[PDB]
């Protein structure tokens, strides 16, 4: 499910406070960032820029000088009709998804306090029938200017795909790079009288998808708890995996680590009782 | 909607005395954005902690990591306290290597 979305982040506090982030990502990857102080885009890699041109980014530096300001502006000033009550946030994320090597949508969402609000579809929004009446007053709001929409249309449908096509393209060294975790067992917290929790934590794997069990031999262990998979700053993944045992029964456990960078060899580590 | 914060901490390496690493504090499913987030080393607020640029999940609630490079020692403790509007007092959580 590889995707492409530029996220807004407009947090309105007070009577006169109030901050506006926005940045690209590539799924859990940062890519890009808005610099309002200098009014452009911060490519974050050398591949970031895909593969448009210098003048194609001046222009998309255009629109979003333009567009960032208008929105925040046009938010606070509809704020009252709306009934946004201070403190309050806006989120958006827009972007286009690729299922087997193809662009399979794109979409534009927004959400008021942490829940769907309104979402752009078949060039025209809509509001999220939970919301209530102010979700249908602020699309009759932002449907009332048929060239803004064609120009937020042409960018899902015709810049987005492109887009993201030359991104993964130009970052295909960084996004298809294999690095080889290490892993380290320990004691968890004790589940209570004659138990213990064993812990196997694997550390700096890159991709995403990892396999790790506690093994008696080569009978996996049923009763292993995968965590959250958890990011570092060096961009590569952590995973622990615990299993909760009496005792007399710590003897002969394993943990057992395979990753696509491994080349076949398996990380084993032994649970010592000695 | 408000969403409490979820904060786990965790070293990158295996844990080893006198030989340095990287702390980590990842802290996700919150709303609203705002947050306060501090590593402590004795309870004392560290200085230069890096933190990645917000942004958040499929369901709107915000993520961060925040980590420095660190030195376990025996006697030294490493903590991540999170102070937030759903919190009722700021939440303290230990960076402990055998739990
Ligand atoms: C750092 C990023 C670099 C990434 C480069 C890659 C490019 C690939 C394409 C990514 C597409 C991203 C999703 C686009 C969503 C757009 O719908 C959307 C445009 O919406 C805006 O709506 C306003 C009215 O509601 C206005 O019509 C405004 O136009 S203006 O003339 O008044 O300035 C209009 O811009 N965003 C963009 O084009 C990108 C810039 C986004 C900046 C954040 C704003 C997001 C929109 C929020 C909703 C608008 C609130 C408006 C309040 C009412 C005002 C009347
Ligand atoms: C998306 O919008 C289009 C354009 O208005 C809709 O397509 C039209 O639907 C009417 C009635 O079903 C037809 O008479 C027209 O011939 C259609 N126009 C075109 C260009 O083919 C479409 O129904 C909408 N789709 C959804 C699911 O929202
Ligand atoms: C960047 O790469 C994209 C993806 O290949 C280019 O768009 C494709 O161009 C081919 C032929 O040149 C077309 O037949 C396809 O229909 C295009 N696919 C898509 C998804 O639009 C694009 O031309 C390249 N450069 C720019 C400026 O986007
Ligand atoms: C409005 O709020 C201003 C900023 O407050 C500080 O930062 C924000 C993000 C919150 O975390 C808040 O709890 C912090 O105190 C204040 O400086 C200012 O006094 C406030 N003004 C008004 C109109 O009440
Ligand atoms: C990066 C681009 O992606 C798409 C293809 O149509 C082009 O030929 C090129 O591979």
């Amino acid at each position: 499910p590889l995707s492409f979305h530029v996220i807004w982040i407009a947090s309105f506090y007070n009577h006169s406070w109030k901050q506006n982030l926005v940045s690209g990502w590539l799924s859990d990857l940062q890519t890009h960032t808005w610099d309002s102080n200098s009014s452009t885009i911060v490519f974050l890699w050398p591949w970031s820029r895909g593969n448009f041109s210098n003048e194609e980014w001046k222009e998309l530096e255009t629109l979003f000088r333009i567009r960032t300001i208008r929105s925040f502006e046009g938010i606070r000033r509809y704020a009252h009709e709306l009934q946004f009550e201070y403190p309050f946030e806006i989120q958006v994320t827009g972007g286009c998804e690729l299922h087997s090597g193809k662009v399979s949508g794109s979409f534009l969402q927004l959400a008021y306090q942490g829940s769907d609000f309104v979402s752009f579809q078949n060039n025209s929004w809509l509001p999220y029938p939970v919301a209530g009446n102010m979700a249908k007053h602020f699309c009759k709001v932002l449907n009332q200017n048929q060239h803004e929409n064609d120009i937020t249309h042409n960018l899902l449908s015709d810049t987005c795909p492109r887009f993201i096509l030359g991104l993964l393209d130009a970052g295909k060294a960084h996004l298809q790079r294999q690095v080889k975790p290490e892993a380290w067992l320990s004691h968890g917290p004790s589940p209570g009288p004659g138990h213990l929790q064993l812990v196997c934590h694997v550390s700096g794997f890159y991709p995403k998808p990892v396999w790790v069990m506690w093994m008696r031999g080569e009978q996996e262990q049923q009763g292993t708890q995968r965590g959250d998979i958890l990011p570092s700053a060096d961009g590569t993944w952590y995973l622990r995996a615990t299993l909760e045992v009496a005792a007399g029964e710590a003897a002969d456990l394993s943990c057992r680590v395979k990753h696509s960078s491994l080349e076949g060899q398996d990380i084993v580590l032994y649970w010592h009782h000695h | 909607i408000q969403r409490t914060p979820k904060i786990q901490v965790y070293s990158r390496h295996p844990a080893e005395n006198g030989k340095s690493n990287f702390l980590n504090c990842y802290v996700s499913g919150f709303h609203p954005s705002d947050i306060e987030v501090d590593l402590l080393k004795n309870g004392e607020r560290i200085e230069k902690v890096e933190h990645s640029d917000l942004s958040f999940s499929k369901d709107w609630s915000f993520y961060l990591l925040y980590y420095t490079e660190f030195t376990p020692t025996e006697k030294d403790e490493y903590a991540c306290r999170v102070n937030h509007v759903t919190l009722s007092q700021p939440k303290i959580v230990k960076w402990d290597r055998d739990m």
